[PDB]
């Protein structure tokens, strides 16, 4: 089964009553795992089995790290804004990251935003970062300069991010290698005069992948989709509907149909 | 560019009435970041409300779940009361 580490870094410059200046919180899949703020300056688990597997020499030595890392946020966005001319509380975030995928091959991310918008994106193949504007554009060229760095990052999201979601991946396993099949059902219903409305429904699934799609006599074919949400016990619910009619859901290696 | 947040308002299993269950309030794809959220029977918040921390999506957007235990009733109305910069006034979307 695919999965993904990442980790994600906010900074806010002037913040509000009750919004910290920086945070930032570890993914694995759609599970939190690590978590840091600019309130607490604490790094801590986000999941049991994080807690339970890792020494707590791991959350000493991340606190001082990600102390460093909210430093150069704040000075990071301070040289955005002066770059912009702009005053206020705007925010500056970061996104990096590996996948594994199912055939066993891998891929990696280092994404920058500037106000929640795309504005300096990692190219590992090439060492090279891909600005949005002339702004991005005048960072790029100093980030450029420095090899080693680019060679590191590359060598971080290739080797070091790979090996750190296999070890979490075995802490976890009894969560995010567990299969938890879906409930669904097909509703039909008149609506309005002279329509008829089918709800292919699926809940208690995990994990939240998942394809639904309706055919018609066996072949393809206007569905409205509903997004995948939590159901708030680990497990998700989504729906596709519909105006020989069957439901197709596909989840861990299972197909599933549903005639009307 | 900011962007107004999405509020999903559904329980944990189908619904009900006289059966425990779970009420969810699901706000997502909001930028900036500082938002209020609280869940509200017949009008008034309810206390005892858990939720998930500030959560990030790849768009670099944000969401966050709100939920409580609850026993629907007929007459029972709920609803989830949400604020964010993009909004004049506080949001209250009926659980439907
Ligand atoms: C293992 C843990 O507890 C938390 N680690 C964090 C982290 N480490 C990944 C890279 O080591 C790092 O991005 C580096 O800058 C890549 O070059 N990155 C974060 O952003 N926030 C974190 O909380």
């Amino acid at each position: 089964r695919t999965h993904s580490l990442r980790y994600f870094r906010l900074g806010v410059s002037d913040p509000i009553h009750g919004v910290p200046e920086f945070i930032s919180v570890g993914y694995v899949d759609s599970h939190p795992i690590t978590t840091y703020d600019s309130v607490t300056r604490q790094k801590e688990p986000r999941a049991p089995w994080m807690a339970e597997n890792l020494a707590p020499d791991h959350w000493e030595r991340y606190t001082q790290l990600l102390r460093g890392w909210q430093q150069m946020f704040k000075v990071e966005l301070k040289r955005l804004q002066r770059h912009y001319n702009h005053s206020g509380s705007h925010t500056y975030q970061r996104m990096i990251g590996c996948e594994l995928l199912e055939d066993g091959s891998t891929t990696g991310f280092l994404q920058y935003a500037y106000d929640g918008q795309d504005f300096l994106i990692f190219n590992k193949d090439t060492l090279s970062w891909l600005a949005v504007d002339n702004v991005a554009h005048t960072i790029k060229q100093a980030w450029e300069a420095n090899q080693h760095e680019l060679l590191y990052q590359k060598n971080w999201l290739e080797e070091e991010c790979i090996a750190w979601l296999k070890r979490f991946l075995e802490y976890g396993k009894d969560t995010l290698q567990r299969t938890e099949p879906p409930l669904v059902r097909v509703n039909r219903k008149e609506t309005f005069p002279g329509v008829t409305a089918l709800f292919c429904k699926a809940h208690g699934f995990y994990p939240p992948e998942i394809y639904m799609t309706w055919m018609k006599n066996g072949e393809e074919i206007e569905i409205d989709y509903g997004d995948i949400l939590p159901s708030g016990d680990g497990t998700y619910q989504a729906w596709a509907s519909i105006e020989l009619y069957s439901c197709h859901v596909e989840h861990s290696g299972v197909h599933m149909v549903l005639q009307v | 560019i900011q962007r107004t947040p999405k509020i999903q308002v559904y329980s944990r299993h189908p619904a009900e009435n006289g059966k425990s269950n779970f009420l969810n309030c699901y706000v997502s794809g909001f930028h900036p970041s500082d938002i209020e959220v609280d869940l509200l029977k017949n009008g008034e918040r309810i206390e005892k409300v858990e939720h998930s921390d500030l959560s990030f999506s790849k768009d670099w957007s944000f969401y966050l779940l709100y939920y409580t235990e609850f026993t629907p009733t007929e007459k029972d109305e709920y609803a989830c009361r949400v604020n964010h910069v993009t909004l004049s006034q506080p949001k209250i979307v009926k659980w439907d």
